[PDB]
């Protein structure tokens, strides 16, 4: 699933066949380099594209004035009451306007979903 | 005959009484109320 670069060229290495000992190599098309594949699986695609966003969301949100907070939600690592909370916030996010939350504490950021 | 009569148009025919002014502001509190409680639904994933 991941792309991986040449160690001479820097360039990128494409997936061949090793038709004798009949093994999938990466090798680079511009350079004569060959690489053992670990993963042994090249091409993968998501169709219904399920990501958790609590990935993609910024730890640094929690000094937002525009953004709501509550108090009824306390964080699970350092127990602080206040933390902000907002909806998916992206285009093409099916639809749920379930909440996250992020823990608005100095030196915190753990986000968790409800 | 109009000029016997008389038409017009005035603030006593725009106001209302407070009973019906009270009764307006309950309506628009209960609808509120249940816009509120519509989004807490939403947001907990209760919303079929
Ligand atoms: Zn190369
Ligand atoms: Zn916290």
């Amino acid at each position: 699933v991941g792309i991986r670069f040449c160690q001479e060229c820097n360039n990128m290495l494409y997936p061949k066949e090793d038709k004798e000992n009949r093994i999938l190599l990466y090798a680079c098309r511009n350079c004569d380099y060959q690489q053992e594949a670990d993963n042994s699986c090249i091409y993968v695609n998501k169709i219904t594209h399920e990501v958790d966003e609590l990935t993609q969301i910024i730890a640094d949100v929690s000094q937002d004035p525009t953004l709501p907070r509550t108090e009824d939600h306390p964080c699970q690592k350092c127990g602080h009451k206040e933390a902000v909370f907002f909806q998916s916030h992206s285009a093409r996010a099916e639809d749920a306007m379930r909440l996250y939350y992020v823990c608005t504490a100095p030196h915190c950021g753990h986000r968790w979903t409800e | 005959w109009l000029l016997i009569e008389g038409h017009t148009i005035g603030i006593g025919d725009s106001i209302a009484d407070s009973k019906t002014y009270q009764d307006i502001q309950n309506t628009i509190k209960k609808a509120k109320q249940d816009v509120i409680e519509v989004i807490e639904k939403a947001h907990n994933n209760e919303l079929e």
